[PDB]
């Protein structure tokens, strides 16, 4: 209140939980662009993009730790159920190689004919 | 010296807003209550 | 189309030839550690729980105190929880310590 | 049922999921204390102490793995979006250095002009 | 040249609750709106 008659003190009640954490907004870098319902690793966050981001704009990634269906796997490798999934940021594809890739999930349903995987997303470590 | 404080005797509620697919709507009950005891009133007998 | 297909609270697996699971017990099957919701036989399909929830169990090695906060490791050989921190797999952290009846409350972990 | 007319037999149905586990009760040691909506590491559990506790009292820690607004960081460090967050229990402040500190979160919103941070909380490993 | 586009002006719906924590429903507001401004209409001044 501007121009209030009496100097009323203001006391802030602390709070911590800002949101549910199911998704996070992220700013696109230069050489990046996202289309909806595809996995990306943008500013250290791996998740499903919910909006079509073009360049230098804000997009939301889903980090719900739920079960996700995804193509875009290196078809040379075989993904049995239970094997850890890794994200190859250079090739923009899923892989089981743990050389320097980011651990991003574990497979539930094995690699089928259509190169489709069901996997459990991980806590973004 | 014994006062019972009844703010909410009992209220049971059920919901499945964000639960698992295999979990039916869980049931939860709660009650706000309080009791004030004393030593001014009690004598402890044996047998 | 949506990438998310289910909340991921439960995951299905197929029992191998050396595995058999009964209802509401912990079993490490195909790298997934969880509570089986069905009594399964060889080559059968069951559903585990990976809910990141607080879980009760007494299937523990009764040699060392499970004081609250200590990490819980699952030993697939003996099929028991333990605080060894050896090559056994990490599965949770104790919320409530062991009682006289050797019962543990612990929080599951995301299978990393 | 004591004194029942008939010798009935009771069979238990097992149930593993005692609780949802989004928060954990914890007991304060001698050299620990809490006040509401402040982050603490108590008995291996890291979370938001939702209640005040001083000495041998019971407090509950939020471990929801949601998004949290904290402040209370080491102001000298830079906290870009996506950087991992570590809890320095000696200084009782958040930090990005991983010398001997517990990994607890990843920044969702960078350090603003007032050292405020939004970050996802991690699964207490 | 100025148009106010409205689909839902405002809707305060009670959100999902964690009954296991006895936390009340998340009161959340929501509005689906938009605007269409222009330059042909407007003229700036100083003082």
């Amino acid at each position: 209140f501007k121009g209030q008659p009496t100097p009323s003190t203001i006391t802030q009640i602390t709070r911590a939980k800002i949101s549910d954490g199911k998704s996070v907004r992220v700013i696109l870098s230069e050489g990046e662009s996202t289309k909806t319902q595809q996995f990306y690793l943008i500013n250290g966050f791996f998740g499903v993009a919910m909006q079509d981001g073009e360049k230098g704009d804000e997009v939301t990634l889903q980090i719900e730790q739920a079960e996700y269906e995804t193509d875009n796997i290196v078809t040379s490798e075989a993904f049995e159920a239970g094997k850890l999934i890794y994200w190859d940021n250079t090739a923009k594809k899923f892989t089981t190689t743990s050389a320097s890739n980011r651990l991003v999930g574990r497979v539930t349903d094995g690699k089928d004919s259509n190169n489709v995987i069901w996997f459990i997303l991980l806590p973004q470590q | 010296g014994f006062k019972e404080l009844i703010k909410r005797d009992l209220t049971t509620e059920v919901g499945n807003a964000d639960l698992s697919k295999l979990v039916e709507n869980q049931i939860v009950g709660h009650c706000y209550r309080g009791a004030f005891a004393a030593v001014e009133e009690n004598v402890q007998e044996i047998s």
